[PDB]
């Protein structure tokens, strides 16, 4: 402990008097899209990623504009044994001002970007009229509904949203309590009355093409899940929706006097009503066909 | 009507199956119970 | 009254109760069931204090809460309570906390050392048993402590001067570290043109015989460039060439040595493109079945019973030529120590096809481990080595052959392919001339050095003694989830 802690506190002090190096900005000649201004290359816990110096300005000057870096990523061919890795450093560019290779990243579907092995030590860069793909983020591969393009997965301030690779649409999902995303945005009602039981948060009622189904208001951090008994819609049934209410209607116990929850039949788009006995299903549904309620056996 | 003369009768070649849908269906659903709408 | 005794592994206590039967309860603590969760807040959080002569604060596993209430009922019905845990003293720790979550009085606590299920073994252990080494217990708590400190208090600092999420730790930055070294070490890297020279000949017969230029004027013959190829192979289309020596020799072959964990891990990765985490997966299947022993371990041990077991089986399915006179003997580290034992089958006698109640890649995995355990104490390969010496003019030329004699080992686990060795040569004697047909020069690039793969990188730390066996599947993972490194086809 005494060796560790005289390490620690030598790390803890400023640069100058022997502490840690904090990260490191090193600039390069790229275009911001929000202010055009020369870019620089950062590493993050997130990975490795190209960054607007007036992240450094105070508020008033401050960007907060940030592009991801793809990796080229090195395609070792088996059926050239031991050469494959040899022409694979072959492959590399060679930095101006050193000996060391050259790593490779894409910038735009028009641009290519090489930075030097011992960056930012190193401060070579290059640019290319190089065109390649380019990813915003990674995570459940999704479809984009207004351009077909891949859609990833991104995290943020704001916990966890779904975006569009093609660097031309800024269509945006988002993740639900309950399925893999939901549709652009939807129409949200608060509970204060229901508690959340595995965290402190209270629920919320939350409408998407996977249903209808509770969520915890501190969401990215809570990522509380369940779906909403009848009785408890029957509870709040003043605060839901004016087409809502019709679940609110539906029958709240089984005929083995269990309770129901809210379910959507995917196969016909439409919300039902089932029975649960020690968390499994009793196979038991109700569904709402023409104005009334209709029960039986799953 | 088509005044056909006669009936031929053949495999069916899947660019001509093709050419005959006016789509392809792709999920397992009929209609819908809360309107009854395909 | 009746007697409790605790092991750490299910597995192993269904099969200690079975050689020990009633009068007695066996059960498994399944693991430690209970761990850790100036600055009072750090202090807190690490749960123990530097600065107050390490004072710490233990606490059941979340997922154990079960396990140690069902220990406690089960201490009342027991007369005298045999912690038999393993004999290191991680096992040794894991006693220490049973004995003080289960309470009672010292006497009441005995230490027992299972040697094997054999009958042989869970006798003796009851035999001659002891108590709980205080100094054994003592130094893991040290190892457990030195590791809280470092993981707890560098961390911060990286969140503070680098990002948060960040981590730093005793065995996660030193495999971070190898991997950017070797990252290093093939940017770098800069191929190096060199070339070969191959001669086709025919014998004073007409046979064919194939030849590598070795020499020159004396000097490892190594062009740089074609310039220099050609210069040679001027020289060589006008040389005279003549058989200078033939040497036969007898060469052998030997099995390697049974399966620990690193090796599987190895050897499932180049023989059946198996991850680190898929081997171990279907490993544990296997040993919760009873087909093998403990699927973590770094000894390559067995025992004389293990012996009896293999010899008793080559014998009887292969012959005499195939049983060595006396056990094969390997590992003769004079600082090396004694640990459950490798890994093998848990009966000789059963095929990887009888287990129809395993995956199709647990039963190739077993396979895998059989083989490697039975080629271990079979005869070695006998092969019949030959090397010719020719000259022309200033250059020196050879040709290597070999003609299988004896599969010994290998006919248990075969040749995947021919070497270039394993080929013939025509009969030629020393002083016979040689007729060129064609030269053919080759052009050549040195290669950077390879990259790691899972595996191997579990190799490479093995060998530093870097981590452990139960640990190194959660290594490779842990540095890539935090982003320090990439997995792309299956190299980092
Ligand atoms: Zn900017
Ligand atoms: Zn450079
Ligand atoms: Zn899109």
């Amino acid at each position: 402990f005494s060796d560790f802690t005289q390490q620690l506190d030598k790390a803890e002090k400023d640069p100058e008097e022997g502490g840690m190096r904090p990260n490191q900005m090193v600039l390069t000649s790229i275009d911001c899209p929000t202010c055009g201004r020369k870019m620089g290359i950062r590493t993050a816990s997130t990975g490795v990623f190209l960054g607007c110096s007036g992240y450094a300005l105070p508020p008033k000057e401050r960007c907060k504009t940030t592009i991801n870096l793809v990796p080229e990523n090195e395609v070792l061919n088996v059926l050239e044994g031991e050469d494959a890795e040899t022409n694979a450093l072959r492959a590399k560019r060679r930095c101006p001002k050193c000996g060391t290779a050259m790593d490779s990243y894409l910038i735009d579907p028009k641009r290519k970007l090489h930075v030097c092995g011992n960056n930012p030590t190193c401060d070579g860069y290059e640019i290319e009229e190089g065109e390649f793909r380019i990813k915003g983020y990674d995570g459940p591969i999704v479809e984009c509904e207004k351009c077909g393009s891949e859609m990833h997965l991104k995290m943020g301030r704001f916990g966890k949203y779904m975006a569009c690779t093609n660097e031309e649409c800024k269509n945006t999902r988002k993740i639900l309590r309950n399925g893999e995303v939901a549709p652009p945005k939807e129409d949200p009602v608060p509970l204060p009355e229901l508690p959340c039981e595995k965290s402190d948060a209270y629920f919320v009622l939350r409408d998407g093409a996977a249903g209808v189904f509770l969520a915890a208001n501190t969401f990215p951090k809570s990522r509380e899940t369940r779906a909403p008994l009848v009785e408890e819609l029957y509870r709040f049934r003043d605060r839901l929706p004016e087409k809502l209410r019709y679940l609110a209607d539906a029958p709240q116990q089984d005929p083995e006097g269990n309770k129901t929850m809210v379910r959507f039949s995917r196969k016909t788009k439409q919300q039902y009503v089932s029975s649960e006995k020690d968390g499994k299903a009793t196979g038991w549904s109700a569904f709402y066909v023409d104005g009334k309620w209709v029960e039986g056996k799953k | 009507t088509e005044e056909f003369d006669a009936i031929k009768i053949a495999l069916a070649s899947p660019d001509m199956i093709r050419s005959w849908s006016f789509g392809e269906v792709k999920k397992p659903e009929t209609i819908n119970y809360r309107t009854f709408k395909p | 009254g009746k007697a409790l005794v605790i092991v750490e592994s299910p597995a192993k206590a269904k099969t200690i109760n079975k050689y020990l039967g009633s009068d007695y309860v066996v059960k498994s603590s399944v693991g430690h069931i209970r761990d850790l969760p100036e600055r009072g807040a750090l202090v807190n959080r690490m749960g123990v204090d530097p600065w107050h002569n390490w004072e710490a604060h233990y606490e059941v596993l979340p997922g154990k809460e079960k396990v140690v209430s069902e220990l406690k009922q089960l201490a009342e019905k027991a007369d005298h309570i045999y912690l038999a845990t393993d004999l290191d003293r991680e096992g040794e720790a894991i006693a220490w906390h049973l004995r003080e979550v289960i309470g009672g009085d010292d006497a009441r606590y005995s230490r027992v050392v299972f040697n094997e299920i054999t009958k042989n073994a869970i006798r003796q252990a009851f035999n001659k048993p002891g108590e709980l080494n205080i100094d054994r217990v003592n130094a893991q708590q040290a190892r457990r402590f030195m590791d809280r400190v470092v993981g707890y208090m560098v961390s911060p600092l990286l969140w503070k001067k680098i990002a948060r999420g960040l981590s730093a730790g005793r065995v996660q930055s030193v495999a971070v570290r190898l991997v950017v070294e070797r990252e290093r070490e093939i940017k770098a890297f800069v191929p190096e043109e060199f070339w070969e020279v191959d001669a086709s000949t025919t014998t004073p017969s007409g046979e064919a015989l194939a030849l590598q230029v070795t020499h020159q004027n004396d000097k490892p013959f190594r062009p740089v460039n074609k310039e220099q190829t050609q210069a040679a192979v001027s020289l060589l289309e006008k040389a005279r060439y003549s058989v200078l020596e033939r040497e036969d020799k007898p060469t052998t072959s030997k099995p390697g040595a049974p399966f620990i964990t690193s090796t599987l891990q190895q050897a499932a990765s180049t023989r059946l493109g198996f991850g680190v985490k898929k081997t171990m997966m279907m490993a544990q299947r296997l040993y919760e079945a009873g087909y093998i022993t403990y699927m973590r371990t770094d000894s390559t041990n067995l025992s004389q019973d293990a012996v009896n077991m293999v010899r008793g089986y080559i014998s009887d399915n292969f012959g005499k030529k195939y049983l060595p006179e006396s056990p094969n003997q390997y590992a003769s580290k004079e600082n090396s120590q004694e640990a459950h034992e490798a890994i093998r089958p848990s009966d000789v006698n059963v095929m990887a096809e009888s287990l129809k109640d395993m995956e199709a890649d647990a039963q190739k995995l077993y396979q895998l481990i059989w083989r490697q355990f039975v080629a271990c104490q079979m005869t070695p390969a006998k092969y019949d080595s030959t090397t010719l010496t020719v000259g022309a003019g200033d250059f020196r030329l050879k040709a290597r052959g070999r003609i299988l004699r004896f599969d010994g080992w290998t006919k248990v686990m075969p040749a995947l392919r021919k070497g270039d060795e394993d080929r013939i040569l025509p009969a030629v004697n020393k002083g016979d001339a040689l007729t060129l047909v064609e030269l053919t020069p080759a052009q050549h690039f040195t290669k950077p050095p390879a990259r790691f793969s899972e595996a191997s990188l579990v190799k490479e730390l093995e060998k530093r003694g870097i981590g452990r066996p139960s640990t190194y599947a959660s290594i490779i993972s842990t540095i890539q989830d935090r982003g320090y490194v990439r997995v792309e086809n299956r190299r980092f």
